[PDB]
């Protein structure tokens, strides 16, 4: 049942987005809710065998625009292990669920000729979710890199300030 | 180790900062004992007797008391007289601080050396000074050293 | 391997209930543990090809009774997006996992004639999990709607109390 | 697509380990990250149809050593319900995801002759994840059993201390 | 916005409530200055001298002091005498509060106008009153205005 | 119930512990009233008058006051004299505590019976004792009972 | 006898005059005890509770203390409350002075009878009152009589 | 030697006036000094056997004027004993010394015809000295009679004032 | 007249001497008011602010209070600040004594004129100063004159 | 003129008693006033040449009784110089005035046969006045002899008390 | 009776010295007691009609020496009135009593040839008594003249001191 | 000489008596210094530590202060601890008075020798003790002698 399996997995995908969105900021949550809205539309087209209009091409270009934006912030993308943080772990899970759904939807297009835009949309969707996890790793870690240097500098300063006062007493 | 390294330095920072808290507290201490020693000795080393009456009137409290092994006095007047008599008997002599004054609470301990007008070291003493609730000197106790 | 796939997914389903039950109240947790118990029994029947007695019809009627109870509290059920809250998101995920398992179990009944009650049980189970998410959305939100009006009324009262005292001073 | 399905599920498996590792202690997190590393290697062999060397047998013996260690702490293992705690629930989910991946990988070995060690590795992996959940249940609960007796003993002592002082006043 | 709207009002409520805290504090202030003005002026406007001795004995402290540009007194007796002399010299005259008294700490400032028995406005003054640690009036300072 | 059982006992422990806090407080109370009664009665029952002067000088404050229906006195001297006169008039008589002393704040109430030298119960009284800010007895008030 | 008669009367006059000195002193005494009794009883017999708060605030000291066999209180507030409770429990009842108050130093002793609203004599008491260094009542001790 | 005896006694007389004048008031002292002056003049006439002018008749009229003045203040003059007071005693002594001198001077006039005015002067002089003693007795005593009634009245008043206050206490 | 003349001059001498007693007493008075005026004005006319802090610390009491029609302050610190602000706002201006200060008890009254830096007479004031039991200034009250 | 001279001196005598009586005690003053009364009676008899009854013999026995009383207190009476004290000096003067009057009265008895008792009275009178002066010397001096020993004994005692305390300090 | 009259008056004289000596200083009292002693000796010679040795010539020279001493202090001696002071009045009285005694003693020498030295002694005695009165007037008055100038100078100084301070205030 | 001899001895008596007045005054002095020395040394020589706490509590004031060249303390507790430590370190040792204590006002000076348990004289000291307004020891200052 390519149709039933495909639509079942798409339901799982949008459900996983509903969970991850409670672990991200307002900006990421807004994006995820729009994508969840888009998944709802995709399911309509596939579920109706073409009887119901699917998603617009603008939804695909929307993802590509966001992918480009976050792509610019990640330099190293080839060797990262999934789930650097609890928040990024949620996004990595969704990416893999999207991947079986992408495959299942490919089958629907193959046998029904519908879902052309939905298929491309899901392909780009998994790419973006990956970058978001990495970005979260950058946002959680780079800001933590700031706090790291801060206490490292404060410590050093307190060492010098103490060494001065001790020998400055017994003068 | 990422989380452990941040937390590890916050713990360290907390210790270092409180030790700066305790350590700066120690600085105000030793300086407080030096100021009292200088003010006390400044009165004894002051050549002009008038300034000394003015200084004691301002710096010393009205209810103040002094006692040493040969003499004693209490109040600005009595202490001013003692100081006047001592300087009149030893004109040109000076009292120079020795070592680092120390103490605790309203008590200060310090030692001093008596220097002759020609600069010879002939002896020394030690004093304990107490401040009253109004920041004014209410008690001084002196001792002799060999 | 319809049998292996079906039983594997049922294991996943009961595992997902084990996670969601730590995010709900005592009442919801009790229900979920009974259902988890029921899933354990269902797996026995399917796994033994009929050799082991399955679940009783009373377990199905039990779900139907709970469905009716919560169904009465939800008016609008046609247009809601999954995962309104972190707690409701957990339940929505389980519903979709139940749906592939329902399909997989349908195949077992089709080819082995066992699982008649298990099949109907799983069908009703997904329906109930949906309502629980919505109820949680009502319980988390309607009680939050109370706190919303409370601070809105307190504010207004404090405005009036201040406007009085200012002009009541300079009299 | 046994290859695409198998590798897709393995991606899901390592992604689920990335999430659970934020809910366990340093020791459990270290083990999970090594396993996640191992899953990465397994995917390489399967994905290359044998062109890329797979995992070493030492990775399998490593799991067996850890299984023996934790196996020694669990007496009763036949009747436990999944997800005793939130932390243990995360591990139980991964075990079931590993189980479909194990099956999918078995198919790859069957048709491509690669993944012999990967197949055995995944079989032992699910066994260990089960024990870890139970151990977490022991670590979370047995230490909680200590706190249970502590307040039970303190209470009793305070009862006796009070009954003495009351009648010791009105003497 | 759901979470943001609830949190947004809690922040707002916190501000509004503390400003009610500060604002009610302001009300007790201006009333406190009015009560002191009325009690002070009530003593000056009281036609019967006996009640005034009773009032000052109760309301005023035993150690209390008054001074203005022409006269001065301290204590209930001295102030009672001054009040007796003033009313005896200006029978029928009255002291009426002018403007809103204000102040800070134990100090109150207010102005008043001297009204003639026939109701003409002929002059005015300003006074500063101090309360002692026992709630009784210990100091009043008056001034003249043109 | 697992989580509920742990939490359920922590709540219970919190109550039981504070009631031990309040209950031990009650113990120091009744003992405090007994110590004052014994010290007061010990002075009245002491056969040797010298020890009694020493005791009152130490235990009683210099500014202390006593009053009962037939007599009154204030200060260690005055009270020492009263005590001396009472014992001289009733040699061999004793004051024995009756019931459990109680009280609140610096006030203690207790009753006692007057026992004749031959052991007959002939009467009793009640006293209220007050302590000064220096731990010394500053006030005792006695009463008669039928 | 001429010189002896003049001298004889001067001696006599000296005695008679000093006895007038001592005797007038005795008059201020007994009146002082009556005034205190009337003021104390006036507060207990006052039907209006407001006037009683005003009276105690003025007449009584802030640091004042009362104790009797059933109750005790200290300060104007505490005593005002006791007085309020007593009158509220016995509306219409009155306290009438009995015998002549007497005393010495800052102590006054007097007795009184409790008269029922219908005029029956049902009991009586005795009180000792002490004045503070500011002329205000600082201590009252009451007793019961059979 | 009537001359030598007469003049010797006159010397005694003026000497006795010199003593009494320190015990009387300014008015009496002035009079006594004028009389002492007069005695000096009298001795001149007698001592010179008439060669030196004696006293004038105005000195005799002067005494008579003073005698009349004091005579008016004394009612009872027949039964008084000499020396009521120390001061009056001095004057009584002088009167008797004057009396022998009066007799001795009478002899000089008898045998020499000089001293006619001196003889009459001495006769009146003794009369005046008597009245002065009595007047002093009146001045010392009548003023003392005033002080007598004063303490007698004060006493009585103090008796009444005391009897009132005693019974006015025990009311 | 001999005795009368000696006695007559002794009486006269007694009067003249006591009037010298009273008259010298008057001299210390007017000088006391001048010294207080000079010390008060010296602080206001002192160009160097440091000396003024030292002077007030020594001459003024710690518990001291000032009030005038535009401003008020109490304590050495508060008064030192007021003085600092006044001189900073009117650099070069001076306060010159006017008339002869007078007074009674611990009160001194005097007037002064405000002289502009160029020497023009632009206004004047009057102040009342009170000394504390320790010889230090505890109260100053200023007034404005037309 | 034996009569005039005799009576003149008797007047002088009673006048001198009037002065001395202000310098003696009540007892001596009473006696002197009775004697002054007696002198008044004596002058009556002498002045009337017998026409007026004189003094009674009881007045003579009265003096003799007083003489015996005071005579008993004076042992040494042969070598005393007049006027030991101011008070005794007054009495010694009267004694000598009495002596010329005694002689003058003796002449009157010789030529007129009157004054027999008066003559004897005056003889005893001078004897008594002498003893009174000596008694006054005893009364003024013996009581002063008491005060002499008193301060002499007190002094000595204070010497001993001091010598003890000094050496009793430096022990 | 020249003998009886002479000795009677001498008794009066020594009695008057006994009175005056209580009103003079130690020096004057000593002299008077020696003279009183001398009068006692004089009476012995006269009373024995020569049978008892009289006074020595040294007693006369003694008086002359004292007369010369006091004579040197008195310039004006011709016009002074008796009794300037109470003390001097006592001495003036004695001088006149001495004068009749001198006359009476002259008669004894005339008819009995005894008292040659006594007669000269009494003549000089009256002269000295006069000077003593004048000296007492100088001693009482000149020392009083000192006290007169003292209060006169103090007054003047106090006037100047006051006039300075008044105008020195209102400066 | 009669009058001169009586008067001569009265003058002499007046001198001798006032010198007894001054001389007896001297006796109370030296004894007062001995009593303080004995009480102070009695506390140091007391073998039983409990009695010493009781003694200091009674004899010493609550506000009392001690200082010597090696140590210092203030209050009964602090001094009791010092005394406890000193006796615990030198068990069996004793402090014996040396020479005659002397002094003036509330100051006493005396010297003492430290006697070893076997009776050897090993050293000595000098102390100055001050009494508070309540007859209790408020200050002790010790010194060392060679």
């Amino acid at each position: 049942s390519p149709i039933i399996e495909a639509n079942g997995t798409l339901d799982e995908l949008t459900s996983f987005i509903g969970e991850a969105k409670h672990y991200v900021d307002e900006e990421m949550k807004g994006i995820l809710e729009e994508i969840q809205n888009d998944i709802y539309k995709i399911m309509g087209e596939i579920g109706s065998k073409g009887k119901i209009e699917g998603i617009s091409e603008e939804r695909i270009k929307w993802l590509e625009g966001l992918i480009s934006r976050y792509e610019e912030m990640v330099n190293l993308k080839s060797f990262v292990l999934p789930g650097g943080t609890l928040e990024s772990a949620k996004l990595d899970v969704c990416r893999t669920i999207a991947r079986r759904a992408e495959r299942k939807v490919a089958t629907v297009l193959r046998e029904f000729g519908i879902g052309k835009e939905a298929l491309v949309y899901l392909n780009r969707l998994s790419d973006l979710l990956f970058l978001l996890a990495r970005v979260i790793e950058i946002a959680a870690a780079a800001q933590l890199e700031k706090e790291l240097q801060a206490l490292e500098k404060e410590n050093a300063q307190l060492e010098w300030e103490l060494q001065a006062l001790e020998k400055e007493l017994a003068q | 180790q990422l989380k452990k390294k941040l937390q590890a330095l916050k713990k360290k920072n907390a210790q270092l900062k409180w030790k700066l808290q305790a350590l700066k507290k120690k600085l105000a201490q030793a300086t407080q004992h030096l100021t009292i020693a200088q003010t006390y000795l400044a009165a004894w080393n002051e050549e002009d007797n008038e300034r000394r009456r003015h200084l004691v009137g301002q710096a010393w409290a009205e209810n103040t008391r002094y006692v040493d092994p040969l003499m004693q006095g209490e109040g600005q007047q009595g202490i001013a007289a003692m100081i006047e008599a001592a300087r009149q008997k030893f004109p040109g002599y000076r009292f120079v601080l020795a070592g680092t004054p120390d103490g605790h609470g309203n008590f200060t301990r310090f030692s001093w050396r008596l220097i002759s007008p020609d600069g010879d070291d002939v002896a020394g003493g030690t004093d304990v000074v107490s401040l009253n609730t109004e920041g004014r000197i209410d008690n001084v106790v002196g001792f002799l050293d060999g």
